[PDB]
């Protein structure tokens, strides 16, 4: 089954800097990767779907890119509200799977 | 009016229904099978079209028994449909050539 | 009754037999060949169907001379069968249009 | 002269136009999509031909909605064209057999 | 005797020649192209058959302009041939149904 | 997205010797690789297209070879005018991408 690797586990950045989260799939999955955000004690929240399609209601600050086995979630000039755990998820092959997640630290 | 032209239409509507039911049934049959890729509706619908036309690219295909069963119905509907139009276009060409001659 | 409609049936029964013999012969011909994947009956039968319809997904194909020979018979039976129904559906549409006219 | 023979020609010219517009529209629709391979004209044109004939090798296929939409028109034109010649060759064989008999 | 039945034969002989010339020309056109796989005669011949029937498995396909050109002639001969038999089987079914009726 | 690796970054050769530049693609791309030359303060200049097709107006000294994921640009008996940076570029999958480049040193 597809394994989603998210490394590093923790990401430290300075306020307003640009940050990129990584997600590698153990096999080619086209652009069937989606991103979620989960704040402390919160529920996951769809950020990006199909690797780069912006979701309605998500700051323009958020963007996604990649295809095949390498995917990147980026945030332009991070800010306190972005402090959270980020997960990737694939829908290319059954069963759907999740990455281990990356923590954003300011 | 003319039966052939009716069967053509009947088969096109029908084919469209089989394409739609096929997409839905495919996902239903394939989800639950490790490695299955025919598991979301939009691409399943594209899969059904490439199957009915027999184009086959090999980007998507069923890997379970029911999926393949569904696949067979879609292929047969596509082939039978596309072949029924041809039989329709022949009865037309033949009926019109008769005039241009002497019937 | 009507020959065309008979040939259609004859060809469908026949196609089914070729599909079955094809699955069996395929496995027999492919086993023994390193890298061969058409080596178990159930999937071989699915392979024969996708071959006769010419859908081809490319998930399975023969890699030996006999396998390919078997493949050619299945393709030809499928194509000849599916094309014989069409010729049957045409003789029908044509025979019925004659009435709706004046024969 | 004869309608059938005309439709055949009409469909061949048309198919050629759909092949050409198809190659152009395909590239236009696929560029911008990560991982897309149908993104240069020459190979897109070869892609359109293998699609219209339904040969499908799986070396190239659209991965976007519009691309697939374009693909469907090419398949349908190819199938409808290739099936219209057959209906043309039948009206011919039938019209000539009538003589060799008594009409 | 009957033209249709003659064209069928003519097309089968012809198809066989195109298959043979196709295998030979394919190798000739593909050798010299890095990554080309259609480069030995036996498999080229199998390739030509899967192309003419449009089965396409995707185990082999031309990657050069001439190869693809050769491919197009093989597809068209296969399709035109297989579709000419069907038109032949229709003139037969139609000519025989006429008797079983009143012509 | 396709990654084009060009290593080494610098290549030292003696006048008139034969030199080969390397370009590896993170995935099979057939022969959809092209080569460019860029001299100091110059614009890139197409040298080879589709891995080995000579471009008109380019010294016969230049040749290219490869397929799949390994590509090589070669120069017969290098000479001062060849001192420059060389880049590879792929057109197999969207988006087009460039290699990091290799500097020729005499
Ligand atoms: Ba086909
Ligand atoms: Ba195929």
């Amino acid at each position: 089954d597809i394994l989603l690797t998210q490394s590093p586990a923790i990401l430290s950045v300075s306020p307003g800097e640009r940050v990129s989260f990584s997600c590698r799939a153990s096999q080619s999955i086209g652009t069937d990767i989606h991103w979620y955000q989960q704040r402390t004690n919160g529920s996951p929240r769809l950020l990006i779907k199909y690797a780069s399609e912006s979701i309605s209601g998500i700051p323009s600050r958020f963007s996604g890119s990649g295809s095949g086995t390498d995917f990147t979630l980026s945030i332009n000039s991070v800010e306190s509200e972005d402090i959270a755990n980020y997960y990737c998820q694939q829908s290319n092959r059954w069963p759907f799977t999740f990455g281990s997640g990356t923590k954003l630290e300011i | 009016s003319a039966l052939h032209w009716r069967a053509a239409g009947a088969a096109t509507v029908l084919l469209v229904i089989v394409l739609l039911a096929g997409s839905y049934l495919a996902v239903l049959a394939e989800r639950g099978a490790p490695g299955a890729q025919l598991i979301t509706y939009p691409r399943a619908l594209w899969w059904s079209v490439e199957t009915a036309t027999t184009v086959g690219y090999g980007d998507l295909y069923p890997v379970t028994l029911w999926g393949r069963c569904v696949a067979v119905v879609v292929m047969v509907a596509g082939i039978t449909s596309f072949g029924l139009v041809t039989a329709a276009l022949a009865t037309w060409f033949v009926g019109r050539e008769q005039e241009r001659r002497g019937h």
